[PDB]
């Protein structure tokens, strides 16, 4: 059993079994360290790894202890640990216990509002939308009589979209004019009528005379998604649906908390916040939670130096676990 | 940046009214057997129509009995510069003196001593622990304004002020103080 | 080893009163809570000269003399002078400052403190437009917007931010997280590095920026696309942050008192703070420098009616900064003698003023060797306020705190030296 | 392992770290409110002789709050 | 090179004035010119090299150091003290307060030495008055 | 018209003009139903004069919304009708001075 | 200091090659380094002072002169000739043409002398072949 270091990533391989750790996906929750039945993993401090610059990887895996069982890969709520057996990931092998979770958008219901893309705390969503070209949202005809035009420049200055251009020049005895041409860019014009109204010699003829569909797509990146449910809750037409890995409870002691903001910064699901008072002299909850977005990972509790916030975990969503070793390991994470 | 309007309006957070502060402090004063009474500068200073707030304020500690250990004080309330608290009307346009109603209250009640706060008709300086009134004065005359909010305790403000005999408001203000001195029958209350 | 608690720091206008002094015998050997500067004042640095006796200059050499001889020669200089300047005062206590005012009346002198090289322009401004302030506890307990305009507290008032910004207050229980910190400085100072918003404006253009902010506050358009190197859109956004405060504090320093416009930079900042009160509760506090610069101006004002640059030549007090300030009297060659107390104009006045100090008698009431003692004719050493002598000092927002005597000295206090000098000047005047 | 390390030669003794620390604030109401401690208390670090001085390193949770509060990098979290 | 001279506090200049203005640490804290590395590169100098600063009001020799608090382009910083006060603008504009900050100065490299505190003060030529 | 100012070979002429304000060269009424608005941002993006402003924000557990307000600056609006047509929930209702100066 | 070396023609180098590459006028026209006055101030040199030029490919001593045709910042100019060809890049990138222009070089002041034409060519150590 050997190990390969690629920057901050770690690979533990035996010959076939290969465990890969991706440092950039790790939230430093500590669950892999807690589940390992041979204590092969050591997880660095949560606050330090998130709030400060560190050369170290977020976790350390001891080669001499790891037996490549895959329990750490299965429990990880952040897709940071992946065990591959003969090239295939354990998430594609039914014999390995798998946590039940999902996140999807119904494309027929979706109206491409982009609220879920903004709200997603892991930037896992991509919503694309095709707006029509501006010329297709307006209708009219415009032309400038260049013989009547005196090149006063008032239409060019007042045009709100800079659709008008004049070829200004210093006159000479061979070309005794202040400009040589005037043009309207019809792709930019919005048919507001400002130019025809300001023209002092009525050189501009402008007259106003069914909009195409806004198409688009949605995509949820399964590696970045943590099943927090922000997309489901924020969606105005109920097009997004999410199922979570764990169920539990958060308990905050408001008097022990000294509002250092570590847990707020650490939480990968944006559950925790510091509400601002609406009026002068009003008082607010020191540390506010909304458990609709919580996945019970335990990173907040682990990060707190005064232990003011605690996480209880009541269930890990799987079908019945057959292996006694795996059942005992999963049960130890309930509290 | 706010103020209270009348004696039943609380400040933010503390949720205690001016009437409760006045009554409680009068009781504290007599429990401590202090030589002097509570010394009160009323809410709503310098506003047309404030005479009703003043008369209500005068009644707040009336059921507290004086008990000084030293001296011969026999009144529970001392109200200061009452001229600024004797205004009628609703705005500066319909402003009138209500000094006869204030003087009638002092003549008929035995728990109060007042001081007038007589206008001398000079260019002078205002300086009080009434921070919002001083800011409001600066907002009216546009002259230099100083302020000092003191942590957990009080506030203050300073603004220059010209009381010209030829101006209508200062002329009425001078007349108010004269009415208070001259309509209060007994000088033992002034 | 004894620990003396609740000690008052005699260095900057923050006037920390939670200092712990470590005392061995009769020597302050260490501290707790004081910053690097405060600690340096309290403890003795090996090799630094601390004068044990008064000195008089003969040629280029100095001779040790008694307090009687030194005070007698100092009194003779003051009594025979037609325009004596009595300067410094900001690093001594209020009783010594009051004796100074009485001595300036007796000698027909000009009395002036470090305000003339510091927040004197803020004094000129507050006299014209006002002074809307609060005490430190109101900042700690209420402030949600904190501005440091032209001051670098991390280097100049080192515990100021920890006491007023990081502190958890009554209505700001989350400390730093409940406040928007704004710093206005042309440099990326260590104080600006902590800010939420750093306005890194063009030097000498604060007045122009403040004009744009005030016009915007009153609902008018800003004439130019960029002001003091700040784009129009960002000026409008900064004004909205100030208007949305529940309680704002504007702290300001030498960046606007010493730079182009001087007192008019402070004037426009004060008027902006006043007008902001129609939208949000706003106040300001000048970042007063020395631990007792504030006390001199309080004492001088209550006794004479004027804060600094006070001329007693005509008997009645007269006040004209620009005519009666220390730099005006030295640079215009009007002063014919100078007494320095608890200050170092030798180090801290411009070259043109030093040229005058080289030609006139200089008396220095000073404990240590400095550029001023290098330019002095008489040196009189005192016991140091806050370490070896007690008395009142005033914090930057006017809070009076009594300085403590932690250890004993055989030297006379400044107050004692000045009382003996007043008696001798009276004798020479008679 | 990762732990608290002081660089007193870079320190201003400003006290930002002492006040910002949630462990110190919980143990001392004076520190919670921005002052240096006067009452005898056991906290992580204090400003002593003008510079930061670590007293009880075992109480540190390695959260990084003190690190964000120091503009001169005089208190750090690193491999000890 | 024409630059803008800014002056003021440093925590090190504060520690030095309270330790002793007669010590070597005061020369090391206040007889210096802080500059951005780009300006040191333009002038052809390194940290520890001396610089001659000349204004309309006077002249001084100070030691170049790299600024830890970044400066805007074209600005330099000398901490408050008698070295800075050889060259800043004395005039008060009838306020009593000199112009200690943001003065145009000319800076060039020099092999001349920085003057210690008593030697610098000899430029004023104090004459004994008793 | 300023043609003489441009043509003058000695730059001896100064021609100024006070143009009418943009709002006085268009006529219409515009209103956004903020209860119907879903803050999709399409009107704000498509508006040709940036007259529409949305107060965007990152949601928090205390304020679980992508924006807190939407406004039309009626002094900037040119009544082109683009916003009403792009709105996917029909939250927008939209329907459709001489030049002075000096010569020297 | 690190600079970019450009090389090519001057009318004076043209006059010198046609007059005689064995004359003093060829050393005066081609054993030179043209630089902007600002670069001469950075190095602490004056016109007529010698400069040691070092590249990955060789070394040479040339005389500094102020450029009459201004250079972009950080560029120097040595006229074409055997002094320039001691230090430019020989490699042709499989085209037959060497890289005669825009080579990184290190330049420092020197008290060593410029070598005349026959003395410079002795660095190659020609061995007689007949
Ligand atoms: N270390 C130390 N501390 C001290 C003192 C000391 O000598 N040393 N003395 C004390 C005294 S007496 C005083 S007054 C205080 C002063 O303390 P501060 O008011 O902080 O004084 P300075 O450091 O002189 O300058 C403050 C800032 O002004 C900036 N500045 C320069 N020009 C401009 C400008 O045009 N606009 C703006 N906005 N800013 C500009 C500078 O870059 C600088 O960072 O410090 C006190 N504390
Ligand atoms: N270039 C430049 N120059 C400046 C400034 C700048 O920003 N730039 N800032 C200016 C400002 S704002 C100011 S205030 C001045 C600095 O103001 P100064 O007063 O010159 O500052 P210090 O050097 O701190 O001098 C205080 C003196 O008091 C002495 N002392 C301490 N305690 C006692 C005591 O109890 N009794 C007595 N008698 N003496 C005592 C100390 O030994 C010390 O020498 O510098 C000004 N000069
Ligand atoms: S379980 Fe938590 S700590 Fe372990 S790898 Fe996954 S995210 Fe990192
Ligand atoms: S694979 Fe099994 S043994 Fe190896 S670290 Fe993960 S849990 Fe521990
Ligand atoms: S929030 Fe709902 S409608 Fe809007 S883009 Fe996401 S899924 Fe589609
Ligand atoms: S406003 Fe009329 S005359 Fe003037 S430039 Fe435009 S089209 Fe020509
Ligand atoms: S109609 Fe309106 S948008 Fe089109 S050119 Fe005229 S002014 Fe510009
Ligand atoms: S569940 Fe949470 S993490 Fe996954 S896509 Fe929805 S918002 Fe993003
Ligand atoms: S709970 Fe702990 S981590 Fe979160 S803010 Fe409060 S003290 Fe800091
Ligand atoms: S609040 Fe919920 S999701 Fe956020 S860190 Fe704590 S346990 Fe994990
Ligand atoms: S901040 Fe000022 S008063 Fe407080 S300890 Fe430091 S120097 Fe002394
Ligand atoms: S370590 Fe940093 S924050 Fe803490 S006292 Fe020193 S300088 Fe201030
Ligand atoms: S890391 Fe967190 S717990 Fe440790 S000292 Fe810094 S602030 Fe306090
Ligand atoms: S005189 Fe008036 S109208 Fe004629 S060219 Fe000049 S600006 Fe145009
Ligand atoms: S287009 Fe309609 S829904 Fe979208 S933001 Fe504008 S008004 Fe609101
Ligand atoms: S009408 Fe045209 S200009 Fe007015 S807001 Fe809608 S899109 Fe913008
Ligand atoms: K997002
Ligand atoms: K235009
Ligand atoms: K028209
Ligand atoms: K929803
Ligand atoms: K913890
Ligand atoms: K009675
Ligand atoms: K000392
Ligand atoms: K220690
Ligand atoms: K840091
Ligand atoms: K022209
Ligand atoms: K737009
Ligand atoms: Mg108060
Ligand atoms: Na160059
Ligand atoms: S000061
Ligand atoms: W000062
Ligand atoms: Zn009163």
């Amino acid at each position: 059993t050997t190990e390969v270091i690629e920057g901050k990533n770690i690979t533990v391989e035996r010959t076939n079994r290969r465990l890969i750790f991706q440092d950039c996906l790790c939230a430093v929750c500590g669950l892999c360290g807690e589940i390992c039945p041979v204590s092969a993993i050591e997880v660095n401090p949560t606050g330090a790894m998130v709030r400060t610059e560190q050369e170290k990887s977020k976790i350390a895996i001891d080669e001499n202890k790891c037996v490549l069982c895959g329990m750490c890969s299965s429990i990880c709520p952040f897709q940071a640990l992946d065990l591959q057996i003969d090239g295939t990931s354990i998430k594609e092998l039914a014999e390995y216990p798998k946590i039940i979770k999902s996140a999807e958008i119904d494309d027929e219901t979706c109206i491409q509002c982009k609220a879920c893309e903004t709200a997603c705390p892991q930037d896992a969503i991509t919503i694309t939308r095709e707006l029509p070209e501006r010329k297709d949202l307006v209708t009219g005809e415009i032309e400038i009589d260049k013989d009547t035009c005196i090149y006063c420049g008032m239409c060019e200055e007042m045009c709100p979209v800079d659709a008008i251009e004049i070829d200004h020049q210093t006159p000479s005895s061979a070309s005794p004019v202040v400009a040589t041409d005037i043009r309207v860019d019809e792709d930019k014009c919005v048919h507001c009528g400002i130019c025809k109204r300001i023209c002092p010699v009525d050189a501009i003829m402008q007259v106003c005379r069914k909009t195409p569909e806004v198409t688009g797509t949605s995509y949820i990146d399964p590696e970045l998604c943590v099943n927090c449910g922000w997309c489901q809750e924020i969606c105005p037409v109920d097009a997004a649906t999410v199922t979570k890995p764990f169920e539990g409870e958060l308990i905050i002691d408001q008097d022990t908390c000294q509002a250092c903001e570590t847990c707020v910064m650490v939480c990968p699901c944006n559950v925790l916040s510091f509400p601002k008072p609406e009026k002068p002299g009003e008082k607010t909850t020191k540390l506010h939670k909304d458990e609709r977005f919580c996945i019970y990972c335990g990173a907040c509790e682990r990060s707190c130096p005064v232990t003011a916030i605690t996480v209880k975990r009541n269930r890990i969503n799987t079908t019945p676990i057959r292996s006694k070793a795996w059942k005992n390991a999963f049960d130890s994470l309930l509290k | 940046g706010g103020n209270v309007h009348g004696i039943y309006d609380p400040a933010p957070y503390f949720d205690i009214t001016p009437a409760e502060i006045i009554k409680g402090l009068a009781e504290v004063n007599e429990k401590l057997q202090l030589p002097h009474s509570i010394h009160l500068h009323c809410n709503d200073l310098g506003h047309p129509g404030n005479y009703e707030t003043t008369l209500a304020s005068f009644d707040v500690p009336k059921n507290i009995k004086p008990n000084p250990a030293t001296g011969s004080r026999d009144t529970v309330l001392y109200a200061t510069h009452v001229q600024f608290h004797s205004y009628g009307g609703t705005t500066w346009r319909d402003f009138v003196s209500e000094a006869p109603k204030i003087a009638d209250y002092v003549n008929k009640n035995d728990h109060i001593v007042i001081d007038v706060g007589q206008i001398t008709l000079d260019e002078t300086t205002t300086m009080t622990a009434d921070g919002p009134m001083e800011y409001d004065l600066h907002s009216l005359n546009g002259l230099k304004w100083a302020n000092c909010d003191v942590e957990l305790e009080t506030g203050s403000g300073v603004v220059p002020f010209i009381y010209s005999a030829r101006a209508p408001v200062p002329a009425v203000q001078w007349a108010i103080g004269m009415e208070l001195f001259l309509l209060i029958d007994n000088p033992e209350k002034v | 080893m004894e620990y003396v608690k609740n000690v008052v720091c005699p260095f900057c206008g923050t006037l920390c009163d939670d200092i712990i002094c470590k005392v061995e015998g009769n020597e302050i050997v260490g501290t707790i809570n004081a910053c690097r500067i405060g600690h340096s004042k309290f403890v003795h640095a090996e090799g630094a000269m601390r004068y044990k006796k008064p000195l008089i200059r003969k040629n280029g050499e100095f001779v040790e003399v008694s307090y009687d001889e030194a005070i007698d020669k100092a009194a003779k200089i003051l009594a025979e002078s037609k325009r004596p300047l009595m300067y410094g005062w900001s690093c001594t206590e209020c009783e010594a400052q009051a004796v100074g005012v009485e001595l300036a009346e007796e000698a027909g002198a000009v009395i002036d403190n470090t305000a003339s090289v510091c927040h004197g322009p803020s004094v000129l401004a507050l006299q014209d437009v006002g002074y809307p302030i609060c005490t430190f506890g109101e900042v700690k307990n209420r402030a949600d917007v904190v501005v440091y305009w032209g001051c670098n507290p991390m280097h100049a008032h080192p515990r100021h931010m920890s006491r007023n910004v990081f502190a958890r207050g009554f209505f700001r229980e989350r400390g730093r997280s409940d406040r928007t910190l704004i710093v206005v400085d042309p440099r990326k100072t260590d104080s600006a590095k902590l800010a939420d918003i750093h306005l890194q404006l063009d030097f000498d253009r604060d007045y122009e920026l403040l004009d744009a902010m005030r016009a915007c506050l009153l609902g008018h358009e800003i004439l130019y696309d960029e002001v003091a190197g700040v784009p129009r859109e960002q000026i409008e956004e900064a004004v909205e942050v100030l208007k949305n405060a529940q309680f704002g504090i504007l702290f300001f320093g030498m960046g606007i008192t010493h730079s182009r416009g001087k007192h008019r930079n402070i004037d426009t900042a004060i008027m902006m703070v006043q007008d902001l009160n129609d939208y949000a509760k706003w106040t300001l506090i000048p970042m007063r420098g020395h631990y007792n610069v504030t006390g001199f101006n309080q004492v001088c004002t209550w006794e004479s009616g004027y804060p600094y640059c006070v001329d007693f030549s005509g008997g009645e007090p007269r006040y004209n900064p620009g005519e009666t300030g220390a730099n005006d009297l030295l640079q215009n060659r009007e002063a014919d003698a100078m007494m320095v107390i608890a200050s170092d104009p030798g180090a801290h006045f411009p070259q043109r003023a030093l040229e005058r100090m080289a030609e006139i008698p200089v008396i220095a009431i000073e404990p240590h060797r400095t550029p001023t003692t290098e330019m002095a004719d008489i040196i009189i050493p005192p016991a140091i306020v806050g370490m070896e002598a007690e008395g009142t000092a005033y914090r930057m927002e006017g809070v009076p705190i009594r300085m403590k005597k932690v250890v004993d000295s055989d030297l006379l206090s400044d107050r004692e030296i000045l009382e003996r000098l007043l008696e001798k000047v009276r004798e020479y005047k008679a | 392992a990762i732990g608290l390390k002081a660089y007193p030669e870079l320190c201003h003794g400003c006290g930002n770290c002492v006040i910002a620390c949630p462990v110190n604030a919980l143990r001392s109401p004076e520190v919670a409110g921005g002052k240096g401690p006067t009452d005898d208390v056991e906290i992580i670090m204090i400003v002593e002789d003008g510079v930061v001085n670590i007293k009880n390193p075992d109480l540190c949770g390695k959260c990084g709050t003190c690190v964000e509060s120091c503009p001169v990098d005089a208190i750090r979290l690193e491999e000890l | 090179m024409r630059v803008i001279l800014n002056t003021g506090r440093t925590i090190w200049q504060g520690q030095a004035i309270e330790s002793g203005k007669d010590l070597k640490m005061y020369v090391d804290a206040a007889a210096i010119i802080q500059m951005n590395p780009e300006m040191m590169k333009q002038l052809g100098i390194a940290e520890g090299d001396n610089v001659k600063v000349i204004s309309e009001y006077g002249d001084v020799v100070v030691k170049a150091v790299e600024a830890k608090e970044p400066l805007p382009e074209g600005m330099v910083y000398i901490p408050m003290g008698p070295w800075a006060n050889r060259v800043i603008r004395p005039y008060t504009d009838s306020t009593a307060t000199p112009s200690f900050k943001n003065i145009p100065v000319e800076i060039i490299p020099t092999d001349e030495e920085v003057l210690d505190m008593p030697t610098l003060m000899k430029v004023y030529g104090k004459v004994g008055q008793i």
